[PDB]
């Protein structure tokens, strides 16, 4: 194992650097329309008759991964 | 609530509550960043376009 | 060879909280990670034990006999350094807890998760937003009792859930959840409803229970009906001069020692199994140990 | 008939030193030989503010002072190599046979390397970690540029102050933001644009900093001492080399070692009896029983505020600069050590 | 004035000075000189080789007080340990010529069976292919190429019909660990293993001997099951299952500990003895054993397992290899 | 390490003693203080196993497990020269014990007490006026089998002094003196006629394993009728059916809650300890062994 320790102060009072973004590259996220999955963020909750709830969960298309992506990572949408 | 010159360093300085995994087939939330450089704009503003 | 660790946290602890560790010095806590650099993150027992969640202990256990275990050493405004503990050393330990108990030199030690308290236990740094819990050492045979306590008041929390009345779950309460050491009664805190790995460990209690009781030998059993007919023994204490009923009902059959014998080897061979999964934690030898300094050498 | 080993290479790594890079421009490093021992450092700046007398009957602000205090934040690095355990066996025993010789000498140049690429991280190291810390104090242009301005906040921070700041936040971030991205239908503005913006991004940081006066680097040319650096990737760095042209000097000069740090003297007394160490104790009792009577003054305080830093001779660091208002600014690009170790940038 | 009753003074300094020197860690490093006396001595691995002279061993020091060899005479004998380094212990065992196939992968793992004939002089010893093969990819296909005749290995093993019915088998075999040499007589070949640390092979140009065992018996346990943590060692376990086509042999490595190793082995037989307790199987006193667990040592995790081609007589052999092992053996446990 | 421990006397030896200590010489004993220079008196299990006392089978096995064992190096006129053990180190052992076992490479050899009589154990000396005794060494089977066949017969022995009709003493010494292992026959002299009150060093192991024994079937039945759930390991609805339609009749219900759980936990207490204690824990490893030599290179 090869070891260094370092000290920092900041010198002045006021900020002494700036960062700013120049120019966008890529854009990742796809901007699509992709809605979150409530059904999946609550596994408890469910409604009174079980085929009732089995027939909503069957129809809304409630559940893995994606096999090919044409855009980019998938971005949540929530209403 | 504090002042905003608090908020100024915290925006910089620690990253934000809860944001958004990159490089993932969807959006994880991200509990502890590897290499993670992103920072948000809206958080102090408070504010969708 | 060399056995250091140094813990960088990213921004200072406040005076309070630096008290509160420096008090803390001499500490056994695993660490997830074997580097000379760790995150404040994998520090410590904290990231299984929330406050928030019903607290479960065989998970902690499960937890921490994997994680390594570390010696505090030194507490800094930013930085904590710690020993390695190497599976092959010698360690100068020192024993200061607060729930104290005294120390034989003779019996290995263990470790097991804060079972007796969450508050006294704990620490706090909202200078980082982080909490770091140090787990409990102690001598093995408190330390079976205690486990042997908990697991025994898991399944009758859940069977007592069907039952009739609260005396019967304050019968419970009592000698249960209370560990008695000379001079002071001491309460561990007991989960409401246990629900994970206690299933997964008392289930395995069960069949080795279920595939022992098969094979028990009748000698032993026509033994204890005359003795504790005849004479009274503290062990026999439990049986007054009543006898159980399950007893008179498997004793009838003759001896034949063959067959006694056979399941005695393979009681033996079943019982070397069971010994093994009782431990579920770290035991540390010791070797010598001194009052005065409350300090022992362990291995 | 025959097949040939036509050709035998091996990559070289070149060294990285943290004074030779142009970020070091934005550093002072000092070379303090046991820093484990210090727990805890501190600055202390005392401030006097005048206030100017008024003929209306307002109640006046009397004399004064703020006490500012700084402390010292410390940093860890760690690297682990891995060497055989046969490599170290037959480094030891002699060799017997020339095929022995010709593997010894082949072992212990493998280690020898193994510990070049150890020294190697560990200066990548220092470079990323004074990177880093200065990414974690840089906030972001738009909250900048309008609390440079004391147009604004002259008389203070009330309600309606705020809620106009934060319009003009949301609106620099707006209009702004992705200069170099505007920059293609600005058209023939171009220049001018991305010089008033680069303009406003040096004029927003503050430059009050004690150390302003004491000689740091300096542009390769006489005079014009250099201001600060830019850290940019190599795109935007071709981007920038385009539109300002020409470059301004294409080195500077900076100093060859960093100024140490002793212990020694009485500090040793005061470290074994106490846990505190004063700097510069020369001058510190000489202020208090030495010379006790006479004010300080700037010239009087200038050898002093530099310990080490002054005494150092200078070379030429290899980087590239240019000229921008009045200020000689380095432009430098790092992403080199970035892509070759295959770290993002 | 001067009696100098004890002879401390001026004559135990020196014994101390002798005794007093650890070993070197933590050393500074300067970046313009990069390489010293200083980095080599901290560097040096000292091995223990003879070069078969008089002056030549006593400068290699081989002729060492304590179990390492430490040279310079004199000034060698005070590291007091190397990180708490064990030369390896080794075991010499007599094999018959047909039992043990001459050609092997030099790293597998050996199994001594306990034999019944009194003041005996040879003794048995198996790899896990002959192992698989008294119990009767292409595991089957090459285990059969190597060895032909199983009544020259079963004649060893009068009793494994009846041991094997009786669940007594598990407990005759006695684990021994990877080999190191193999000497080859036409009459009686001479193994030689090595037990309780590391392996290390004996060839005097030094070569490195990892573990093989093969991947048809070798079962990734921490694998098909699943902010966790990582030790630095990872044991290695093999299982000795009787199924109802025979008894069957596997291999598992994991780090979880002892309990969970033992629960993850429960559910990783789960449907097997479903399967054979079922209605095919009721129960009797000396049929209830089903399983046992010995430990054979820990490896360094996160390398893992190197999969290579174990080539013989033109016919490969998929084979997972464990680096720098470290053999312990463990007793038998019983699961079930 | 230096490791070499040194016993002086009090008073010279007589001839015969020191032939009697040339006897045994490379054997092992249990060592109290590991200092280097030592008196006799904590050499021996003369504070464990006494003639005055009567000895208890749990207790030479509790300090066997704590103590550290040593080999002897000379034996001189007023001295005795041991090499103590220290884990992970070779020793070199001979087999000189009165009770004779052959020893085989590769083995397991472990350190019981030795349950036989003093003159196979003790080693008397007179010019100090104590009794050195030795742990007797064993290959590990014949000491597991050894101890459950001697503990059947105390068993069997106790049962037919209680009532005489139920077993013939040639049955049992027919199927518990022999002990067979690898081809050798080693016949065991039972000690006979076990005085009425404990006088035997065994039967204090044996009312530990009856009581066991008799409060498993109360036990095992409950545990599992109380670890039924929703979701639980599936193995264990196979294997409720391994136990005996008798003890499957019994209704969960007793005199009360409290007696049925002081029941179990007395019970576990038993079984954790009684598993410790057949395992033999100290244990040692052997490499080779020479039989002219009667040597093993063991750890």
């Amino acid at each position: 194992e090869v070891h260094h320790e370092m000290a920092s102060i900041d010198t002045g009072l006021s900020y002494s650097s700036t960062m700013t973004p120049a120019r966008v590259a890529a854009i990742t996220t796809d901007m699509g329309i992709h809605t979150q999955d409530f059904f999946s963020v609550f596994p408890a909750e469910a409604f009174g008759n079980q085929q009732v709830n089995d027939y909503i969960k069957a129809k809304v298309g409630a559940q893995n991964g994606a096999p090919g992506l044409c855009h980019g990572q998938q971005a949540t949408c929530e209403i | 609530n504090r002042g905003l010159y608090n908020m100024v360093n915290e925006y910089s300085q620690r990253l934000g509550g809860h944001p958004a995994t990159s490089n993932t087939e969807v959006q994880f939330v991200v509990i502890a960043g590897t290499d993670v450089f992103l920072e948000q704009p809206c958080s102090f503003l408070q504010e969708a376009f | 060879m060399d056995l250091k660790v140094v813990v960088s946290l990213s921004s200072r602890l406040y005076t309070d909280e630096i008290a509160k560790m420096q008090q803390r010095i001499g500490c056994i806590l695993p660490l997830a990670s074997t580097h000379g650099t760790q995150n404040v993150q994998g520090l410590g027992l904290g990231q299984v034990y929330s406050l928030e969640t019903v607290p479960d202990y065989v998970s902690m256990y499960n937890y921490l006999s994997d994680c390594t275990l570390a010696v505090l050493d030194e507490v800094s405004v930013d930085s904590l350094i710690l020993t390695k503990i190497v599976p092959g050393q010698t360690y100068a330990i020192k024993n200061k807890y607060q729930p104290f108990f005294q120390w034989h030199g003779t019996g290995s030690l263990s470790v097991m998760p804060p079972v007796f308290g969450r508050e006294h236990a704990t620490v706090k740094l909202e200078s980082n937003d982080v909490d770091i819990v140090f787990p409990m050492v102690l001598p093995t045979p408190i330390a079976e009792e205690v486990l042997q306590k908990i697991l025994l008041f898991n399944v009758y929390s859940r069977v007592v859930m069907q039952a009739p009345g609260n005396a019967d779950m304050l019968d419970v309460h009592m000698h249960l959840g209370s560990v008695s050491y000379l001079g002071h009664h001491y309460e561990l805190a007991l989960p409401e409803v246990p629900g994970p790995l206690g299933l997964a460990l008392l289930d395995n209690l069960s069949l080795y229970f279920c595939i022992m009781v098969t094979l028990l030998p009748r000698a032993s059993m026509r033994l204890v009906r005359g003795l504790i007919r005849h004479e009274h023994h503290d062990l026999l204490n439990l049986f007054q001069e009543m006898v159980p009923d399950e007893i008179a009902r498997i004793d009838l059959d003759d001896l034949s020692v063959a067959d006694d014998l056979s399941r005695m080897r393979v009681m033996m061979t079943y019982l070397q199994s069971l010994a093994s999964l009782f431990n579920l934690g770290p035991r540390l030898a010791t070797a010598a140990y001194s009052q005065e300094t409350l300090t022992a050498t362990c291995w | 008939k025959f097949e040939v080993l036509l050709g035998v290479y091996t990559n070289a790594i070149q060294y990285v030193r943290f004074l030779e890079t142009a970020l070091a421009v934005s550093c002072v490093n000092t070379e303090f030989k046991d820093l484990s021992r210090m727990t805890d450092g501190k600055i202390q700046f005392r401030i006097s503010v005048p206030t100017i007398a008024h003929g209306d009957g307002r109640r006046p602000s009397k004399q004064r002072t703020f006490i500012v205090v700084k402390n010292c934040h410390k940093h860890h690095i760690s690297t682990e190599m891995e060497l055989s355990m046969l490599d170290l066996e037959i480094l030891h025993s002699i060799p017997e046979t020339p095929v022995e010789y010709a593997e010894y000498v082949g072992a212990v140049k493998t280690v020898a390397s193994a510990l070049q690429f150890g020294v190697d991280a560990l200066e990548r190291g220092l470079i990323n970690t004074v990177l880093s810390v200065k990414l974690r104090h840089a906030p972001p242009m738009f909250i900048l540029q309008t609390l440079a301005d004391p147009t604004f906040t002259e008389r203070g921070f009330s309600k309606t102050v705020k809620s106009d700041l934060i319009a003009m936040f949301k609106r620099h971030l707006l209009e702004h933001s992705f200069f170099l991205d505007r920059a293609e239908n600005m058209g023939s503005g171009f220049s001018q644009y991305v010089r008033s913006r680069l303009s406003e991004m040096v004029a927003a940081v503050s430059g009050e900093s004690v150390l302003k006066g004491v000689s740091t680097y300096t542009t390769a040319k006489g005079g014009e001492p250099v201001g600060g650096v830019f850290i940019v990737t190599d795109n935007v760095l071709r981007q920038l080399l385009t539109f300002l042209g020409e470059e301004a000097d294409n080195q500077i000069m900076g100093p060859s070692s960093y100024a140490s740090f002793v212990v020694r003297g009485e500090n040793l007394v005061t470290a074994v009896s106490y846990g505190r160490v004063m700097r510069t104790f020369e001058h510190f009792m000489a202020r208090i029983v030495d010379s006790p009577e006479k004010a300080g003054s700037t010239k009087s305080d200038l050898p002093a505020v530099a310990a080490g830093v002054e005494d150092q001779p200078r070379v030429p660091i290899s980087a590239a600069v240019i000229k921008l208002g009045n200020h000689a600014v380095a432009v430098e690009s790092l992403q080199k050590m970035y892509n070759d170790t295959q770290s993002p940038y | 004035m001067k009696v100098q009753g004890s002879v401390d003074r001026r004559r135990l300094q020196r014994r101390i000075a002798g005794l007093l020197p650890p070993p070197a860690r933590r050393l500074n490093i300067s970046r313009g000189s990069e390489f010293t006396r200083d980095v080599r001595g901290l560097v040096e691995e000292h091995a223990q080789a003879s070069s078969l002279s008089a002056a030549a061993v006593w400068r290699a020091g081989l002729l060492a007080p304590g179990e390492v060899a430490v040279a310079g005479g004199g000034s060698g004998g005070g590291s007091f340990s190397w990180s708490g380094w064990r030369p390896p212990v080794f075991g010499d065992f007599l094999i018959h010529a047909s039992s043990f196939n001459n050609a092997e992968a030099t790293g597998t793992p050996l199994f001594q069976f306990k034999q019944s004939d009194p003041f005996s002089g040879v003794d048995a010893v198996f790899t896990p292919l002959s192992l698989f093969i008294l119990m009767n990819g292409g595991l089957t296909r090459m285990a059969n190429l190597l060895y032909d005749s199983p009544a020259t290995l079963a004649d060893l093993v009068p009793d494994f019909g009846r041991l094997v019915a009786d669940r007594r088998f598990h407990n005759f075999i006695t684990p021994v660990g990877p080999l190191v040499e193999n000497i080859k007589s036409t009459y009686l070949n001479k193994i030689t293993t090595v037990v309780h640390g590391p392996v290390v092979s004996k060839a005097i140009p030094r070569s490195t001997v990892k573990v093989t065992v093969p991947q048809e018996a070798f079962v990734d346990l921490d694998a098909w099951l699943s902010l966790q943590p990582c030790p630095a060692d990872a044991r290695l376990y093999v299982a000795l299952t009787y199924e109802e086509a025979g008894p069957r042999f596997t291999f598992f490595q994991s780090s979880r500990g002892h309990c969970q190793i033992m629960n993850i082995l429960r559910i990783y037989y789960s449907p097997s003895i479903m399967h054979r307790y079922a209605v095919v199987q009721p129960l009797h006193i000396e049929e209830l054993t089903f399983g046992a667990v010995a430990c054979l040592g820990t490896f360094s995790a996160t390398d893992g397992w190197r999969r290579s081609a174990f080539n013989y007589r033109g016919s490969s052999l998929p084979v997972v290899e464990i680096d720098s092992f470290y053999s312990n053996v463990s007793d038998w446990e019983v699961i079930l």
